[PDB]
RNA sequence: UAAAUAUUGGCGAGAGACCGAUAGCGAACAAGUACAGUGAUGGAAAGAUGAAAAGAACUUUGAAAAGAGAGUGAAAAAGU
RNA sequence: GGGUGAAGCCAGAGGAAACUCUGGUGGAGGCUCGUAGCGGUUCUGACGUGCAAAUCGAUCGUCGAAUUUGGGUAUAGGGGC
RNA sequence: UGAAGACUGAAGUGGGGAAAGGUUCCACGUCAACAGCAGUUGGACGUGGGUUAGUCGAUCCUAAGAGAUGGGGAAGCUCCGUUUCAAAGGCCUAAUUUUCUAGGCCACCAUCGAAAGGGAAUCCGGUUAAUAUUCCGGAACCUGGAUAUGGAUUCUUCACGGUAACGUAACUGAAUGUGGAGACGUCGGCGCGAGCCCUGGGAGGAGUUAUCUUUUCUUCUUAACAGCUUAUCACCCCGGAAUUGGUUUAUCCGGAGAGGGGGUCUUAUGGCUGGAAGAGCCCAGCCCUUGUGCUGGGUCCGGUGCGCCCGCGACGGCCCUUGAAAAUCCACAGGAAGGAAUAGUUUUCAUGCCAGGUCGUACUGAUAACCGCAGCAGGUCUCCAAGGUGAACAGCCUCUAGUUGAUAGAAUAAUGUAGAUAAGGGAAGUCGGCAAAAUAGAUCCGUAACUUCGGGAUAAGGAUUGGCUCUAAGGAUCGGAAGUGAGGCCUUGGUCAGACGCGGCGUUGUAGACGGCCUUGGUGGUCUCUUGUAGAUCUGCAAUUAACGAUCAACUUAGAACUGGUACGGACAAGGGGAAUCUGACUGUCUAAUUAAAACAUAGCAUUGCGAUGGUCAGAAAGUGAUGUUGACGCAAUGUGAUUUCUG
RNA sequence: AACGCAGCGAAUUGCGAUAUGUAUUGUGAAUUGCAGAUUUUCGUGAAUCAUCAAAUCUUUGAACGCACAUUGCGCCCUCUGGUAUUCCAGGGGGCAUGCCUGUUUGAGCGUCAUU
């Protein structure tokens, strides 16, 4: 509920007891019920299998990647997102990795990652239309919706507000070295206005 | 209808009776009294209200132990009993 | 209110017995300045808790 | 023709407070508070109802 | 209440938890083939009260006499 | 580490060029009482028949309350 | 309680073919007329030492969802929402 | 108190509850004050009486939350945190047969939170001035204790049966693990059942009667619980499908084995028997100071449905929404340990014994018991719900039940308040068609610019509607004319019981009706005749499709004639319409008691910051927090405001 | 702080199921609105008297078995009932937290000597 990702619940054995422990995995697009999954160093390269970054070739695709070893997941958990492996290092166990925003990062070689793209892709494509559809999205998340424009408010309630005409008055580009209360607008902006093509 | 129509909806209780002070001023949502401050260690007294102490302080009650102490002090805290002549 | 507690019912038990007029033989006592009961309660006029 | 009342104080028509009207040997129409239905026992592996086993709410078949 | 059978009725009397037994007369008329008598032998003690239906008045009279003298035969 | 020094609280005694029931403590009386507020809190009015109740038996008008007479007492121009 | 009749299915007619028309079935929608419910447009009507420290009437808006409401629980004064 | 008029009209002036009040409920006495008139009456005043539970609630479990402990802050009042950088325990069996000691397994963790969520088990009839699922009578059921009788099981043993789905009255099972129930949204139609409504025949009672009506109204009911039967959905065996079949209102399914033939199971729901006619209701008749009874009768057999309202079932649409948790109870895997024959195991089954604490339980629930200074046209959460009109829980009129309460009397001036109508004209009135008028239901005809092709649209604009007598179309159940041997009525022959009633003091005498079984022939058309009548009311040898016959039953839709002071959605109920301009796209929201809009919100569009040692934000401080049960199709911070079209 | 107690009290004044008080001591005949006794009245004794050194002290509260809008729910020792080490009820006695002094069981290759 309130998550762009269908989960998956896998049953593993306890090596030291006669018992079973279930773990909640994020399902990559390709999984199905009544399927085997192989997690470890010696595990093979298929969709669903969990491998450490060191035992994987260059140009592979993964998700639910750990920042450290033992983090239990962090990078690339959202819908239709995936991390690509670029480089390798023998000295210093540290692979090179590209994150879905664009900014690359060096991660340890023993860190994990589930193979394949995250399921439920193409969620953002359809428009919501009626406002009631947007209500039900935020109804099962937080209380962050019906946002009033700050310029429409009184000068007490917000900095932009006040005046006979609805205008801002002073520059919306606000510094990094500011304080809480002032920061309403574009915080530490390099560019402004309409950007063309290249991000 | 801020006046008389809204007064029609009043049929709840923010306060109930208290164990310690015996007064209808025990907040249920907060789990604490406004008058005495139950359940805490102390009695909720304030110097800014002199009348608050005057209503509840020693002398008002029965004093069913302290009432007989001045009599015991004067005689010198005795033990045993009187005999006869 | 039908489904009431024992601590509430104990207070209302007192309110029954205390609400009664002044007995006549007290008025013939020596010194005595009392005539009628001041502490008296009717259900319509004044409320309890 | 002949109207009916509740029995167990609780006035609101919730689950575990529903009424089947019934004719008595006296003649008057009166209410009786119907118990909730028991779903069937089901399989472990598949999601199929299990045959040759009674319904009953969990306590009735102790 | 349970029912009858016959037999078992005779074995129920051997308990002597069941002490007394009332009888009832109810005139019926099966589509006026015969307007007949019927009787009903009820046995109390303890969880259940048992009852046997006997239609023929002849068969009832043989059974009514055959029980012990000490057995309390109530009526109506 | 006693004494000479403090004290609008507590227990026990003395006094006054102080107030005299709209005064003096909020309170001379069943006063932190009756009553108001969800609640912290707010907060009144109310003393005096006569020495002794001897608090008006009995008649008569009235459905009754009371009234006219009578009677008590120094006085009822003292009737709760 | 009515009105409108979207996808999905069934049958027919036309045509050399590509396909195009007609009739049923079905019951979609922050659709629509309107009762209870919730609101409060106009009469600048009634009342205006009132029935009422905000009510009374007629006329009106919306009426299957960004709906209406009980009990429990959270947020407290330069603070909350 | 009687009689007559009235109203609310079952979304109520009806019958019950929740919050809240707290004796207002009920009886006897009685009117100084209060009930803005009065008072013999009273929710007033004085004095008493009244609330009975193993099963109804609370108690118990958890929810959003609250909150000790170990720790770390703070001069301190106390703040953070709830599984943490804690040595955090309580559950079973013997040993020993002093009743104290020995076996063991297993292990991130207080406690409060719902009288609408979860949840062990009770119904009918009677009784009081006032109480009842709570007392009385009669019939059940659960949980926790004890325990012995019967049955079952046992020479190889912890039962046998069926191809199978599965069955039977019972039919060992520790540590440990696994699974199910508890456990879950909404709109739509179709099907099944309950209750009410409607209606036929009889068996009673009341009403009407100048005249008419085999009629107007009312009574004919059956609880929990026990037993045997009954189902859509699933599922098993047999057998092998394109000329593709089966099939729903709704198009789904089949070599992963359809249709067809034969089976098994859940018991929701109905049917019969017990409960249980002894009860309740409805008549008729006896006494009787009271209390009361006491004695006869009857309580029966059906039909119909787009009916109303509730529940259950199999199905189909919705979503960037997929619609609680825990206590609690059961099952399976697993084989620990323990057992026999001269005897032993079983208390998941049949019967039988004992016990069931504490607190709440009256009445009102509002134009008079609650809040509003008060007996204030205000406000305040729910359940049951009849007949007619009609699309209808609309409006108008009745039945059951409940009120007949809101200071009264006499005249009918002006000016008011609420309702009304008006010759000729038709907005000339006025800031402004404000206010009021006209239109309105159904069926058939007919329908423009413009358009995001979905709409505009009930566009505009015409015609018709009564009463009475007829005609037409639309269904469901059941039946084929002849060729023998065998199982309704009547009779023939065999074969077997045998009902009740009465009289002398349980007994002894005594008439004595009738019932089924087994089995040969005869029994609508026809003839004999002036004429017929009873029941067409079990297997053989094997003719047939629209060419049909019977029997019962709804309400819809068309068409025709006749008829009237041309009236007919006759009361009630019910859109005025058209051509433009400014403005916001739309549905939605706010100034509680002067501003409902062009303001706010919105989908869509764009910009900015952030890769966790991070962004935004809290806190006096912390070994402290929110976003975050999060990770760029995400979180945070702003502007603009659907679509088409552009943004120098 | 609540709830109770007088022969007839609602409040105030007293007291706690031994409830307008009991025992002990002193004074020496009352209390009094109306009852009623008790004869205690040459006394080991009236009394709403004074006095006060022995006891009782409901449910609570710093409030202490865990909770507490609940007269909620448990555990241990002990005697008596119902057949009873284990279940049901009844009478009696107990179970909070921090800190100090000692006692008894213990934990740690923290560490010393002996086989
Ligand atoms: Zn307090």
């Amino acid at each position: 509920a309130g998550r762009g990702a269908p989960l998956a619940k896998v049953v593993f054995r306890d090596p030291y007891k006669y018992k079973l422990r279930e773990e909640t995995f994020i399902a990559n697009e390709g999984l199905h019920t009544g399927q085997f999954i192989y997690a470890g160093k010696k595990a093979s390269l298929n969709v669903g299998n969990v491998l450490p970054l060191g035992s994987v070739p260059e140009g592979t695709i993964i998700s639910n990647v750990e920042e450290r070893p033992g983090d239990r997941g962090a990078l690339a958990r959202a819908s239709g997102n995936y991390v690509i492996v670029i480089g390798h290092n023998p000295e210093d166990n540290k692979t090179r990795v590209r994150l879905p925003s664009g900014a690359k990062k060096i991660i340890s070689s023993d860190a994990r990652g589930v193979i394949g793209v995250v399921a439920g892709g193409g969620r953002i494509d359809k428009p919501l239309l009626k406002a009631g559809r947007a209500f039900h999205k935020y109804r099962v998340k937080r209380n962050s919706w019906p946002k009033t424009r700050g310029v429409a408010m009184n000068p007490v309630d917000h900095p932009h507000g006040g005046g006979n005409h609805q205008h801002i008055g002073k520059a919306s580009t606000i510094s990094r070295g500011a304080v809480s209360g002032q920061k309403a607008g574009l915080i530490a902006a390099r560019r402004t206005g309409l950007l063309r093509g290249s991000q | 209808g801020k006046g008389t129509p809204s007064f029609g909806k009043r049929h709840n209780k923010s306060h109930t009776l208290c164990k310690r002070c015996g007064r209808s001023s025990y907040h249920i949502q907060k789990h604490t009294c406004s008058s005495c401050g139950y359940p805490a260690a102390k009695m909720r007294s304030h110097n800014w209200a002199a009348k608050a102490k005057r209503r509840r302080t020693t002398g008002t009650g029965r004093m069913r132990y302290l009432k007989h102490v001045s009599r015991r002090f004067k005689n010198g805290f005795q033990s045993g009993e009187a005999k006869a002549q | 209110a039908a489904q009431k507690s024992f601590r509430i019912k104990q207070k209302m038990a007192k309110a029954k017995k205390q609400n009664r007029p002044l007995p006549q033989w007290i008025r013939l006592r020596t010194n005595n300045t009392i005539r009628y009961n001041a502490k008296r309660r009717n259900w319509r006029r004044t409320k309890m808790n | 023709a002949q109207r009916v009342t509740f029995r167990r104080r609780n006035p609101y028509n919730t689950k575990s407070n529903k009424i089947k009207v019934v004719k008595t040997p006296g003649g008057a129409l009166r209410s009786q508070h119907v118990k909730k239905l028991a779903t069937r026992p089901k399989c472990g592996d598949t999601g199929v109802p299990l045959q040759g086993v009674s319904t009953l709410r969990p306590r009735q078949y102790a | 209440k349970e029912i009858a059978d016959i037999k078992e009725f005779l074995e129920l009397i051997r308990r002597q938890d069941v002490n007394s037994a009332t009888v009832k007369i109810n005139k019926k008329l099966n589509k006026n083939g015969k307007a007949f008598r019927q009787t009903k032998f009820k046995l109390r003690g303890s969880r259940y009260l048992y009852t046997l239906i006997v239609n023929d008045a002849g068969k009832a009279k043989k059974l009514l006499q055959s029980l012990p003298p000490t057995f309390n035969v109530n009526k109506l």
